[PDB]
């Protein structure tokens, strides 16, 4: 019923600037103190800052690494909340999400935190966008054409994440598997799709994975054939 | 104005208890409200302790939190442990001109079925021959607990170089996968007669092996 | 002569004090009229202690003590008889015999402010619970160690007074509450405020 | 807000026992509690107000004592008029006066057998098309009777109702009303209408009986 | 001093009545004035004061629902009643509040008055003759009564020759029947040898259908 | 029902004194403070001070301090306002009100105001002598509508009075606010619009009396 | 002292239109200190509102205040013909002080006056003084500019000002500009002007004489 919605964030190189925003709905926005938390990979939650309600004199607070490089703001018109984010640094690469609690539950311009929206990534890094290789990973031409056999598709030497990967553009999807990328030392992620199908369609059935990067726009449909 | 400190991690078997203890750098822990939040893998947080010892509506009476002025600390009591309460775990406070999060708590469940990997092996395919490179691609999956080592073989002989393999993550099944990929020049692929992905795991192996073919 | 008592000039005070150092006003020698306290549309409490409150109008008392301060409407609860927690405790205790009456009305149109109203004060911390009626005043850092603080803060070494975060956005218990307390006595000396002679 | 407290609950003693009955307030009340006697149907009776001042024209065998939290009310010798429910009041704090539960005094009597009758139904009722035998257990203790109706000796179940009697002021007896209804065609296809009574006053089970038609 | 409590009978769920209780034998308007209710089973509730000075009273399980007066021109009290629920279901007694310098209490209670809850309608009783009989009779003694039966709600009440017969008089706690009407007897023990030379009529009175019955209870020659 | 009623005008000299009153009436005296306030002509008002009616506790404005002295009596219930060393800059308006800005017992501030006033007490501080006005015509000249008028010059103190024609012109009719002059004597004009085709044949005639001189001047009005 | 500025000064309204009039703080003035007073033309002021918002007893409800901090507002929610008048706020936060004031007039529409000169009579020349006067005759709005001139030199310092309130007939204003000089100074000269200016008016209506025609 209550839902916030993170828009914004990708790839942006260092000194570079961002604007995040946020949609809120399901509760009185112009009545909430809202504040921005970001969460680091593989790490814990940092408070970005807050802004109090029109009620309360509309103030905004800040941490220490983000004071005089970030602004927070609102447009309660659109019930929506706002990151403004200048001098950007490695350190800012984060998971951010918009934050605020039950109006029953408020105690200067704070409370706890009982609503988060989805998160919008931010990658703030020197690189640049890199499109995947997407190579079909055959069957294996052994078992016995009565069985079960593997096929898969590498999507290889990429940046940033996120990947996205589907079979027969969504139409197979028992027995998929699609795992966890190695970020490799070339600063590069590469990742593998796998879906387990009857030996005896190999011959008659067409099969092919979708693969999706969105910091690129590249789109590829890779049809996987036996050897 | 203040931090707050946790324990990096806290691990115990179902159907016991832990205490997850959040330490006040500066000023009294009794100076402001102390919340805490639960936080599972691939999800945003949600309240489960709001001012020092408060549940939300559809937390269980499990979950308590308590505040002890002599150690300067909040604490966070989980008891009757179930598998979902293997998240990370988090207490927050606040001063009148900002907001303060604890640097979290992970919690595991010491007491869940052992599971040996279901491991695949892909050799390299033409296409990526054509493009005159080689992956070996070892895909490791359904394995409990999240630990494993993985150690190629060229015939006989451990590979190391060429090698990038992932740290394991959690499935949608409770278990874990990995990723490994070795690799190679278009020659190396076939100078020997073939290479092997080995996957040990609580002590047991479990072998793939592929040749040019 | 026949003075009226100034119950008006406790109610309708433009500004109330904190808690750690609660307002007494002695009123002696006057005429009482209670009802202007019957009714009441204003006040989210009014309870009496030791009296039935209809009865303030047929009885006599030697002193009338009006004491007067800010709390949350969470607190309000704290200000009678028998009560324990920080407010009890550390700022106003009431004794478990009182005769008087005890009055509260939300005031965040008062004593809440664009910016925050950190004005009002509680006392966090005491080395002991207070004497009822005792009203300590003690900027004295808190030692909560065994270490001495030596008058100044740090590691379990803390201001022994809170400012209470009144923002307007405050949800309805966490609010100021405006709080005046009756205390009636009766002793050996002419029981110089009376209800109405009529 | 001051929840009040009763011990014992429900009490039985002879007359001419000492009763005495406790009351505990959940916060200190000073003196301000009152004692009040409820008997079946009636008003309320203050008996005590100041934990120990006695209302005007109580028996003086009604007494008070105790302060703070903890309180008394003694009967220094139970009578069979005594028979009720007394219940505390504190009167500290106001305008919220909160009472106890209640204590129930019953009286410990000597056995009695009942004085048993049985009534066939009014000509007016068999002309309303309905048929109420009623039987009656006057003056009886203890409370527990077994009773049974029978028709043309047969057991009945199911078509009867019962109401017994609070204890009685007095002669600290009880009395029993049992209730067979039937319909008109009910009543008329049978000859005899029967209660039985068993109760530990009687050395065997004691029937009051009439034919239809007798008086 | 007296009260009496009046206006008592069955209500809709969600509706309103107004309770009304007369005071008799002393200066009305000098005394505080209560309302106080018993349920069958859940203990004795305050419900509202009015004191002397147009000061009004009352538990927050009453807030806005219920409104107390007095009419001191009629030696009156009152209970405006809204908003009733099944658990407002309850005997409500009027009391009279007095006090011995600080130490308040409530000195004289009236007789109370029975409010109903529920979502049926009234029936006034039957009321059948329990004529005596030898099969009445023992020790010089004879039984007889009324049947009063088939009514709703609750409260019947019953007495014997205008109330001038109270001795060996046993009225019995209403049955509820499976009809979901109610149903009671009242019988007094009267000496055999006054059967035919004295009249005996059970005098039944029931607020909630205004019904009254003076049932004559001829004796039986056998 | 509640009311406040002020001693009636008073006119003085420099370095004098005036000693204006206040008798309460309708509400309990002892309960409410008074304030007094003073309005120069024409313009604002200036607060001089507080009384508490119950313990004679006073504050007084800067600008009062060792002039002003406030007092009350509780057996006729009545306020005053006494001032000492008087001069040009103390002729106004005063006022007093009964107060709830600051409580008679404990002397702190109330929520609330000055709720009921007197009628105000005129003092005017002037050298100046009462001197009745000389009245000059203000004669008219040659098309539809004309004016006429008096100009009401060299008197003290104020009021002067002035109708046309025995108040029968009272239409067409202004009479102008007095400005003192540097002489410290008061100056006004009365003025009316008429008719020029009966310009030389109605009769107009200011009426000017100064109650304070008992001077009256019946002034005839025709053109040169 | 807290200083109360109260804006605007004058306050042209039509009657039935809404009053909204500015009372505004040197500091932020306690919300419950805060008063508003109405002053009625030739009486004594009567208390509207006080606590910024309350409105005293016996006030209509078409009064009513508001505002905090430094910004306080009295609306009259309709000018009934009784309201124009001049209003003032007080504070009471910080010792005691009044706001400058607000007249609230009849905003009338245009009109032209009807300028007039009158010459010193021969009663007051033979005292040896001599005033000329100009007559500004049912005008609106207030603002005119009337110069004096005496053989074309423009006269300053010589001349004072009268002006009426508002007429009860037809709301509008008229004026009374008088120059003095002596017997000897009237007589030094001998064409006299006052040039009117004013919105009613195409250009400048002039009236004159000469001194002895
Ligand atoms: C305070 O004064 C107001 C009027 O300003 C009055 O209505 C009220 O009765 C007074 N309240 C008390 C409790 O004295």
């Amino acid at each position: 019923e209550v839902q916030l919605v993170e828009s914004g964030g990708g790839l942006v190189k260092p000194g570079g600037s961002l604007r995040l925003s946020c949609a809120a709905s399901g509760f009185t926005f112009s009545n909430a103190w809202m504040s921005w938390v970001r969460q680091a990979p593989g790490k814990g939650l940092e408070w970005v800052g807050r802004i109090k309600s029109k009620t309360d004199g509309g103030t905004t607070d800040y941490a220490a690494p983000v004071k005089g490089r970030f602004t927070i703001s609102r447009d309660d018109s659109k019930n929506t909340l706002y990151l403004q984010m200048n001098s950007l640094k490695t350190e800012d690469t984060a998971v951010y999400y918009c934050t605020t609690g039950s109006e029953t539950y408020y105690y200067d311009s704070s409370g706890p935190f009982d609503y988060w929206g989805q998160g919008t990534l931010v990658t703030v890094s020197s690189a640049s966008t890199k499109g995947p290789s997407v190579f079909p990973l055959a069957p294996s031409s052994k078992s016995t054409s009565g069985g079960t056999a593997a096929l898969g598709c590498l999507v290889k030497d990429y940046f940033p994440e996120p990947v996205t990967v589907s079979w027969n553009s969504g139409a197979l999807t028992s027995g998929v598997h699609t795992f966890p990328a190695v970020l490799q030392s070339s600063g590069l992620y590469s990742l593998s799709s796998v879906v387990t199908v009857p030996s005896s369609s190999l011959g008659t059935q067409t099969y092919i994975c979708n693969v999706n990067h969105k910091p690129s726009n590249t789109k590829v449909d890779k049809k996987v054939e036996p050897k | 104005n203040f931090m707050l400190t946790q324990p990096h991690s806290v691990s115990e078997s179902p159907g016991k208890t832990v205490t997850i203890s959040c330490t006040r750098s500066s000023g009294s822990i009794a100076s402001n409200y102390v919340q805490w939040y639960q936080q599972r893998p691939g999800s945003s947080p949600t309240t489960v302790i709001y001012e020092d010892n408060q549940r939300p509506s559809g937390v269980p009476d499990r979950f308590s939190g308590s505040i002890d002025s002599s150690s300067n600390s909040a604490s966070l009591t989980i008891s009757g442990l179930k598998t979902e309460d293997e998240a990370d775990y988090y207490c927050q406070s606040y001063d009148s001109s900002n907001q303060v999060f604890g640097g979290g708590t992970k919690l595991t469940v010491l007491g869940q079925p052992k599971a040996a990997p279901s491991v695949t092996l892909f050799p390299p395919s033409s296409e990526e021959l054509q493009a005159n490179k080689a992956t070996l691609v070892c895909l490791i999956s359904d394995f409990y607990p999240g630990a494993v080592t993985v150690a190629w073989k060229a015939d006989s002989s451990p590979v190391k170089a060429g090698v990038e393999t992932t740290t394991p993550s959690k499935q949608s099944n409770n278990k874990y996968a990995a990723s490994s990929y070795l690799s190679l020049t278009p020659e190396q692929w076939k100078s020997h007669r073939s290479y092997s992905c080995q996957v040990t795991h609580e002590g047991s192996t479990v072998e793939k092996t592929v040749a040019p073919t | 002569i026949t003075n009226l008592c100034p119950f008006g000039e406790v109610f309708n005070a433009t500004r109330f004090a904190s808690v750690y150092a609660w307002n007494r006003k002695r009123i002696s020698n006057c005429v009482a009229d209670y009802s202007v306290l019957y009714n009441s549309a204003s006040f989210s409490t009014f309870k009496c202690y030791g009296v039935s409150p209809t009865k303030l109008n047929d009885l006599c008392f030697t002193n009338v003590y009006a004491d007067s301060f800010v709390i949350r409407g969470d607190e309000v609860r704290q200000i009678a008889p028998g009560q324990t927690g920080k407010i009890a405790d550390y700022n106003y205790k009431l004794p478990d015999d009182f005769t008087g009456c005890v009055i509260a009305w939300n005031s965040n149109n008062l004593d809440s402010k664009v910016g925050g109203n950190y004005n009002y004060l509680y006392r966090l911390f005491r080395k002991s619970n207070l004497k009822p009626f005792e009203r300590d005043i003690s900027t004295e850092i808190y030692q909560a160690g065994s270490t001495p603080c030596n008058g100044v803060e740090g590691f379990n070494c803390y201001f022994p007074l809170q400012s209470y975060g009144f923002q307007p956005t405050n949800g309805v218990g966490y609010q100021p509450y405006r709080v005046v307390v009756l205390s009636f006595e009766l002793l050996h000396a002419p029981a110089t405020v009376c209800g109405p002679k009529k | 807000d001051i929840e009040m407290t009763q011990s014992p609950s429900s009490l039985s003693a002879a007359v001419g026992d000492r009763v005495t009955i406790t009351c505990r307030a959940s916060q200190s009340i000073g003196s301000y509690l009152n004692w009040y006697q409820q008997k079946p149907g009636k008003a309320p009776k203050l008996l005590i107000y100041a934990a120990s001042s006695l209302q005007s024209g109580v028996p003086s065998r009604f007494s008070g004592s105790g302060s703070g939290t903890d309180f008394t009310l003694t009967i220094s010798s139970l009578q069979p008029e005594d028979f009720a429910i007394y219940y505390c009041q504190q009167s500290y704090v106001s305008p919220t006066y909160t009472f106890g539960p209640g204590t129930k005094v019953d009286i410990k009597r000597t056995v009695a057998a009942p004085s048993v009758f049985i009534f066939p139904p009014s000509d007016e009722q068999l002309k309303s098309g309905t048929a109420s035998v009623v039987c009656l257990l006057n003056n009886f203790y203890p409370r527990e009777a077994k009773v049974q109706w029978k028709v043309d000796n047969a057991l009945q179940s199911g078509n009867s109702q019962e109401s017994v009697t609070e204890q009685d002021s007095k002669d600290s007896t009880y009395s029993l009303s049992s209730t067979l209804t039937l319909s008109k065609a009910d009543y008329e296809k049978h000859k005899v209408y029967a209660c039985e009574v068993t109760h530990q006053g009687l050395s065997s089970p004691v029937t009051k009986s009439f034919n239809r038609g007798e008086c």
